């Protein structure tokens, strides 16, 4: 059940 | 006991960068080395034992070839070695070899160098083997009358620890230290004698304090702190004594030492719940917070005002 | 394979107590894992016979309700928590003598005073009143004096606590005229009003015990469970 | 957590009989602090010493 | 009011040298020293950390920390003066405040630390007295040898 | 009772019997392993070999022992916990027999499972902070609900008890029998690691009133190990209630 | 200790001297301790000192933590005014000046306080509405602007206040119709855009949904207050024109982001409510919305009391 | 923007499906997890389900009662509006205020309103005077 | 099982005796399971009778294990 | 599929 | 409940003391009170006590003797019923408080002999 999410929100959070 | 459950007075985390010296190499350096090589070999042995290595084969080599040396650095390193080396068999019996070491301690307690006597007395405070202390008692008692304050102050600490752990070796210790305290002039010796009486015989400490109570303001800050500790302990055990000491503690709020002011204010709160006493202690804390520049002091003394407010 | 372990568990599950007892007596059972299994399956009675450790024996004896074995283990352990738990289980079985001993050992004087009241042991209750006096527990001393109906001690306690008004009221209301006069002399007649005594005041006397409880609650000899009768022999 | 249910056998505090100056004997905080620092303080609550 | 231990630690949290002034087990003191680097708060304007059982009082020394472990009820004013005295003793023996020099001079530091604190109580000593006590130069010994 | 923490490691038919007392402290696990020689032979160099899986580190390797015929010894081993992960300790007992050409030099131990629940504490946050953390957290573990429980509330209470997580969703938002429930859960580890869970469960109306609860639990954390270990714990707890 | 609390209450003014320390954690603990020691005897002196400290934070721009300290002072003054309602009249005017601050977090805490105060204290409603109208044009944050619009929409009770709100909303929108005005501006027939027109052109139409709710509340209230049908119909048509011109802007290519379908639905709903003027819609907008706030505030206060009671129980 | 658009589509097309209850769980979960814009769109979608599906109406009324406790002013006002309209149980109100939008030309409406604001009369503005889109 | 299951046979008592790569294990129908013996080589159980496990090794040699 | 997409839509 | 019990006990309202102990779940203490002061109520309290104890330890609950089934285990209980009626008839009225010095303390009273 483990998935890496690659949403725009997760990218923007990681970039912040 | 495992080395982890044993009392540990020293921790040394040196990275053993170089090849750990073989027991045979260490033995050769201790036997045949010069004073420098023996000193470095002894340092390595101490570090290895502190890191959990058992070197029982070196004990007699150190006794024969290092113990009789008169080098001051080796003498001090040997005291650290004797602090950590196992002195008993697994069954708790004293090692036969330790009898030879006991005579060396007796010689060091009689040494012409006052710092060797004082360092040996400080080491004896850590000794837990009554059988090693018993033959040293006459030499330890003779160190109380030594001309140097450095020997006398450490002799008081040795007597205190021997009395605390092995009362049967020195049952007259509270009386001997009371007579020492009355005649002593050195402030450090007086403090150490008074500190022993606080723990061993509070009544003799109170008798001494009663003779000097009006002069406590003129004492050095170290002796004042130990007097405040006695007053706290005595008034905690016996609340009827509070009325006697309030005046002394209030005078100590005006001490020149900020450490004494802090301890006197803390003790005053335990002696009296009266609004005037609490106000005087709280003002002393506020004045300490304002005058002291160190934020560590400010924060910790603020926590004492918070503790006061919880009542 | 040695099937002893799973045959034992299966005999226990199937309630074949004869096979369990035969295995317990004749099979090589190794370690404490089987004792732990017996306890966990609700057969602490069987586990109790194989445990020598006094703490484990005490815990199992309490789970079995075997007060005698729990008492021996509690005497060997001499721990306050063992005495408190033994007291609770002994009370649930009506063994007031062991409850008395547990309350004495735990120094639970208030519960002990209440136990003497409900068992009708007024002589021991009067000893508890003296123990409260010695301990300077003025509240416990007054409470025990209430349980005994002793108005004279109530007046004495109130006088000793400085409650002059209540001491005078109690003495004068209950016809203790000598003590009431002596208290009345201690009132300042210019400043202190003497309380009026209600002439209709009733005596609050505790009821007398009809049948004091000297013996433990009678237990029926329930047929010793199949395990207790057969193992003991 | 401070409101212990008052039991029938608990002491009755008569505030009129207590002297105003009875400071509750706090435990010796220095000795407790030293024992705590050495690790010899059994934590009061969790390790039932009879466990 | 008891100083439990004095230790010299690296900024990485490795204790190089520790001296205990009270009876502590090896496991206890090693545990307390191992907890210290994780408890240290960065960016604060104060140099102490409290746990449930002990207070750490520390002074940064370039790549090192001088750490005192005390009881929570220890006098912070006395402990800070003691910490300043310990921090001044290290440069008297070690030219560089680095792990290697502290390791080479570890016994000289232990001998100096034992002159500052006895049985958890601070001695009334200054840096010049500590130097005199550690040099062990006795006039009586010179006369006796002669 | 110490008995509740005794774990049998070998069988009675093994030449070496072993059982372990597992004591979990806050940062360390103490294994006290009783080792019993069940043979008539002297076991030389009898060594407890331990291996760890997860963020577990063996502090000291157990020393080899010599066991006399039918003799016993206790071997203590300390395992350090570095992070909030599910740990497994594997082991073997290895021995040399003097003179007998016995083909058996190794007894394989039972696996010792370390529970993550000893490291997880219930925590509180606001709904805004929860939604922010839920968007920001990098690791998600999606657990499928597989239980025999038929009540949604009983299943939620069982998950809360089995995970030590706090329900943030108010009781009024969980009230009423509609056959659907959603709840947010929050916990913190003793290491300060945040763990979030969303429970989304339904009662499958088309399977009748005795139908088991169905749905998904999503766990989010900053660390992979935290999300994985919580997910495995929930999967294990759900399977135990299906018995 | 409840026996010592009264002695510390006399020392509150001495404890407040610790606020001279620049450290934020020391200031936070000191303010919390002072707030916990507040009584009817010392609240007035405490509020005067805290007001002076708030005013000092405006003059001392240099410290990095000045904004966080300002937020702490605002929260402390809020809690004092809730406990001692007689002080609220003196505190509110000073706190409302911070709605124009660049620090959105401090302005949000002030707005939450003003919302609670205007609901609990009927005597303060007039003062809060008058002060809110004075500061309304100076509000820089969209969130604070939205909250100020809601307060004005919910609590304006006089005909003069309702006309003043409409005048300030028109001033904040600029020339109407907005699309025609912006096209004329581009044709030549930070450009100091009225704050609301700035927010709409930046694509923040959620403010326009809140404005539509506010305009609906005030228009329905104006119809109840004014007997002249021609003035009623003119004011309702004016409120509808403002909503229609915002919808036209939001669907145009002029804003940086187009209006969302949810904001279109909300503004369209408000237009429909104003066209029908049903008594049910008037009760929902003017009674039920205020009752829902009162129930939310009472529920929060019950949960705080229940949490304190669970800790005390 | 994509979440609100999908919620609007679900509100229009979801109620017309064979099993409309399947979508309500996903829409309602947005009210608990999402930002104010998405919550407002989710409330509007739930109201469209309640207006079209009589079987779902009692469930939607309870869900809208939970949404009235929302901290956001526009989400709460929408939930309050839709709750009160749906509680009336009148199909004409549901069709007028929940399901059916404006049928008039927006540019025509703007121009007609602009003329009416220049020459205001005692007669209210009549939306029927505006050309249909 | 973490280790690969290889073979099994039912005992006359209703116990399932199975082999992994490393162990002979038992399983009871109630879910109780455990280790019986370590295996040096993976073996394929064919029959279990009393204390004797009949098995084939990887060389197809019949072996009897006690 | 669109309902699953809106569960993690950044747009 | 402590003040309630004391206040009922001082009035001689033993039935109210018994019901208070039953309502608070103190069934053993209620049985002791009943046997000592209210022998007529013993069988009622023992039934309630058996029922409650059966939830914790069924064997211990079965071991409790009910005086209605096992009269031989409760010697004097039949005489105690006659004494209970005598105490109710003779001590119905509270004495005036002024007569306290004339009242024999309960410790010296053998109510069974009287």
């Amino acid at each position: 059940g483990l998935v890496q999410r690659r949403t725009e929100a997760s990218r923007n959070a990681a970039d912040k | 006991m495992t080395a982890a459950e044993n009392v540990c007075y020293t921790l040394i985390n040196v990275p053993m960068d170089s090849e750990p010296p073989s027991e045979i190499s260490l033995k050769n350096d201790l036997e045949k080395g010069d004073v420098k090589s023996k000193t470095e070999a002894l340092k390595k042995v101490i570090i290895m034992i502190l890191n959990g290595e058992k070197l029982p084969g070196l004990l007699m080599t150190i006794i024969r070839f290092v113990l009789p040396l008169q080098d001051h650095t080796i003498k001090k390193l040997l005291l650290v070695f004797w602090e950590i080396v196992p002195k008993t068999t697994p069954d708790g019996r004293l090692l036969h070899e330790m009898i030879l070491v006991c005579d060396a301690y007796r010689k060091d307690l009689q040494h012409p160098n006052e710092f060797i006597r004082g360092s040996t007395l400080r080491f004896l405070c850590k000794l837990k083997e009554a059988e090693l202390l018993e033959p040293l008692m006459p030499a330890i008692r003779a160190c109380l009358e030594h001309r140097h304050s450095y020997v006398r102050r450490n002799a008081v600490l040795a007597i205190y620890t021997i009395y605390r752990n092995f009362e049967h070796l020195i049952p007259d210790a509270p009386e001997l230290i009371h007579d020492f305290l009355v005649n002593e002039k050195d402030a450090s010796c007086k403090r150490n004698a008074f500190m022993m009486l606080i723990h061993a015989d509070q009544d003799r400490a109170l008798d001494y304090l009663s003779t000097c109570i009006d002069q406590v303001q003129t004492f050095g800050d170290i002796l004042q702190l130990v007097i405040v500790e006695l007053i706290y302990k005595v008034c905690h055990a016996n609340p009827s004594e509070r009325a006697r000491f309030i005046r002394c503690i209030y005078n100590l709020l005006q001490s020149s030492s900020p450490a004494v002011k802090y301890e006197a204010a803390g003790t005053l709160v335990t002696l009296s719940s009266a609004p005037t006493a609490i106000k005087a202690a709280a003002q002393c804390y506020i004045d300490l917070i304002i005058k002291e520049s160190d934020n560590n002091v400010k924060l910790i003394v603020l926590d004492r005002l918070v503790e006061l407010k919880e009542h | 394979i040695d099937p002893t372990e799973f045959k034992f568990k299966l005999a226990l599950i199937n309630r074949k107590y004869d096979e369990v007892l035969h295995m317990v007596r004749n099979a090589k059972l190794v370690g404490q894992s089987i004792i732990a299994y017996l306890q966990k399956k609700g057969y602490p009675e069987v586990a109790l016979h194989f445990v020598k450790d006094e703490k484990t024996r005490f815990s199992l004896a309490l789970e079995c309700g075997n007060i005698e074995i729990a008492l021996e283990a509690a005497k060997a352990l001499d721990d306050k928590n063992c005495w408190e738990k033994l007291g609770e289980v002994a009370l649930l079985q009506g063994n007031h003598q062991i409850v008395e001993m547990c309350y004495q050992r735990t120094k639970n004087f208030d519960k002990l005073s209440f136990l003497y009241l409900i068992t009708g042991n007024l002589e021991k209750l009067r000893k508890m009143m003296k123990i409260a006096e010695i301990r300077k527990d003025m509240s416990g001393h007054y409470q025990n004096a209430l349980y005994l109906g002793d108005v004279s001690e109530r007046v004495r306690i109130l006088k000793n606590c400085g409650q002059k008004s209540l001491a005078y009221l109690s003495a004068a209301t209950h016809g203790l005229d000598e003590e009431a006069e002596s208290l009345k002399e201690t009132f300042d007649p210019e400043k202190e009003t003497i309380p009026d005594i209600d002439p209709n005041a009733k005596l609050l006397q505790p009821p007398a015990p009809i049948m004091p409880l000297d013996t433990n609650w009678p237990l029926l000899t329930v047929s010793k469970g199949f395990f207790e009768g057969s193992i003991a022999s | 957590k401070r409101n212990v249910t008052v039991q029938p056998d608990d002491p009755i505090s008569f505030m009129q009989l207590t002297a105003k100056n009875e400071m509750n004997c706090k435990e010796d905080q220095f000795q407790l602090s030293l024992l705590a620092a050495m690790g010899n303080t059994q934590r009061k609550e969790a390790a039932d010493p009879l466990a | 009011m008891v100083l439990l231990a004095a230790a010299v630690c690296t900024k990485a949290g490795k204790a190089i040298v520790s001296r205990q002034f009270v009876e502590m087990t090896r496991t206890r003191i090693e545990g307390l020293l191992a907890a210290f680097p994780k408890l240290m708060n960065t960016g604060k304007q104060h140099t102490f950390v409290e746990t449930e059982s002990v207070r750490y009082v520390y002074q940064p020394m370039e790549k090192l920390y001088m750490v005192l472990i005390t009881t929570k009820n220890s006098n912070i004013l006395e402990d800070l003066e003691t910490l300043r005295l310990f921090s001044r003793v290290i440069p008297e023996y070690c030219r560089a405040l680095e792990e290697n020099e502290i390791s080479e001079h570890c016994f000289d530091l232990i001998f100096a630390f034992d002159e500052i604190v006895a049985l958890g109580y601070r001695e009334n000593v200054n840096l010049a007295q500590i130097r005199t006590f550690t040099e062990m130069d006795s006039h009586e010994e010179k006369v006796f040898r002669a | 009772s110490k008995l509740n923490k005794v774990t049998q490691l070998t069988g009675f038919s093994d030449p070496v019997y072993a059982e372990a007392y597992v004591h979990v402290n806050q940062y360390d696990i103490v294994l006290d392993v009783l080792v019993v020689n069940q043979t008539s032979d002297t076991l030389q160099n009898c060594t407890l070999e331990l291996a760890t899986l997860g963020d577990l580190k063996l502090v000291e390797k157990p020393s080899p022992l010599t066991l006399a015929p039918h003799d016993f010894a206790n071997i203590k081993a300390n395992v350090k916990v570095a992070s909030t992960e599910n740990g497994i300790i594997f082991g073997n007992i290895v021995y040399d027999v003097s003179g007998a050409a016995s083909d058996r030099n190794c007894v394989v131990l039972s696996d010792i499972h370390i529970d993550i629940m000893d490291y997880i504490q219930p925590a509180t946050c606001t709904d805004a902070e929860f939604r922010q953390m839920w968007a920001e957290f990098e690791w998600e573990n999606k657990v499928t609900v597989n239980t025999n429980m038929t009540d949604l509330n009983d299943y939620l209470q069982h998950i809360l008890k089995s995970t030590n997580m706090k329900c943030l969703t108010p009781e009024k938002a969980l009230s009423g029998y509609c056959g659907f429930m959603a709840a947010n859960l929050y916990a913190r580890s003793i290491f300060g690691e945040d763990a979030l869970a969303n429970v989304s469960i339904e009662k499958p109306v088309h399977q009748g009133p005795d139908a088991a609860v169905t749905g998904h639990i999503r766990i989010r954390a900053k660390s992979q190990g935290m999300a994985l270990s919580l997910g495995d714990k929930i999967n294990l707890s759900q399977k135990k209630t299906s018995l | 200790h409840p026996a010592h609390e009264r002695v510390l209450q006399d020392l509150v003014m001495d404890i407040l001297r610790v606020l001279s320390t620049p450290d934020l954690e020391v200031r936070k603990k000191t303010l919390q301790l002072a707030l916990d020691l507040v009584s009817s005897r010392n609240v007035e002196e405490l509020v005067i000192v805290l007001k002076k400290e708030v005013i000092k934070t405006n003059n001392v721009s240099e410290h990095e933590d000045t904004d966080k300290y300002r937020q702490l002072l605002v929260r402390t003054l809020h809690s004092c005014s809730v406990r001692f309602p007689d002080m609220a009249a003196n505190v509110i005017p000073v706190l409302m000046e911070f709605l124009s601050d660049s620090n959105e977090a401090a302005a949000a805490d002030v707005l939450e306080f003003v919302r609670e105060a205007i609901q609990r204290f009927d005597n303060l409603r007039m003062l809060i509405v008058e002060k809110m109208l004075e500061v309304f044009h100076a509000i820089k944050s969209v969130k604070i602007y939205r909250g100020a619009l809601w307060i004005l929409g919910e609590y304006c009770s006089t005909k003069e206040d309702i006309q003043s709100v409409m005048t300030e909303v028109r001033r904040s929108l600029g020339e109407i119709p907005i699309v025609e005005s912006e096209i004329k501006k581009e044709a030549g027939e930070e450009e100091d855009r009225p704050p609301l027109r700035g927010f709409l052109l930046d694509g923040d139409f959620f403010v326009a949904a809140s404005l539509a709710t506010t305009l609906t509340k005030i228009a329905l209230r104006y119809v109840a207050l004014v007997q002249e049908k021609k003035k009623q119909n003119s004011f309702v048509a004016e409120a509808m024109l403002l909503m229609a011109t915002i919808l036209h802007l939001g669907k145009s290519s002029l804003p940086k982001k187009p209006i969302t379908d949810d904001d279109v639905d909300r503004i369209s709903l408000c237009l429909k409510v104003l066209s029908e003027c049903s008594p049910l819609m008037n009760d929902i907008f003017n009674k039920e919305c205020r009752q829902s706030l009162s129930q939310m505030l009472s529920a929060k206060l019950e949960e705080e009391k229940l949490s304190q009671k669970k800790e005390s129980e | 923007v994509l979440a609100t658009r999908i919620l609007h589509l679900l509100g229009q097309e979801g109620p017309k499906t064979n099993n409309p209850s399947k979508y309500i769980r996903f829409i309602y979960n947005r009210v608990v997890l999402e930002h104010e814009e998405v919550r407002a769109g989710a409330v509007s979608a739930l109201a469209k389900f309640g207006a079209q599906n009589e079987e779902m109406l009692p469930s939607i009324l309870v869900l809208l009662k939970r949404c009235v406790m929302d901290d956001d002013n526009e989400v709460r006002d929408r939930a309050t509006f839709y709750l009160n309209v749906l509680e009336q149980k009148q199909k004409a109100l549901n069709a007028g205020y929940i399901l059916n939008g404006l049928t008039v030309s927006i540019p025509g409406l703007e121009k007609a309103l602009q003329q009416y604001t220049l020459e205001p009369s005692e007669k209210p503005f009549d939306l029927k005077s505006v050309p249909l889109a | 099982e973490n280790i690969r299951v290889k073979s099994g046979a039912w005992d006359e008592s209703g116990v399932f005796i199975y082999t992994t790569s490393n162990h002979i294990k038992y399983a009871v129908t109630t879910g109780d399971h455990g280790i019986i013996r370590t295996l040096d080589l993976p073996i394929y159980v064919t029959r279990v009778k009393g204390n004797n496990v009949y098995c084939l090794d990887r060389e197809c040699r019949p072996r009897v294990l006690t | 599929h669109l309902c699953e997409f809106i569960e993690d839509c950044e747009f | 409940n402590n003040v309630a019990f004391m206040s009922y006990f001082l009035q001689g309202k033993l039935d109210a003391c018994l019901e208070l102990l039953i309502r608070t779940g103190r069934l053993p203490e209620a049985a002791f009170l009943a046997r000592t002061y209210l022998p007529s109520q013993v069988s009622r309290v023992v039934k309630l006590w058996r029922e409650n104890l059966s939830k914790v330890n069924q064997k211990a609950a079965e071991s409790l003797a009910d005086p209605t089934e096992y009269e031989n285990l409760f010697p004097g209980l039949k005489e105690a019923f006659v004494v209970e009626e005598w105490v109710k008839e003779t001590h119905a009225d509270l004495w005036p408080a002024k007569q306290y010095p004339l009242v024999t303390p309960n410790e010296e009273r053998n109510v069974m002999e009287e």
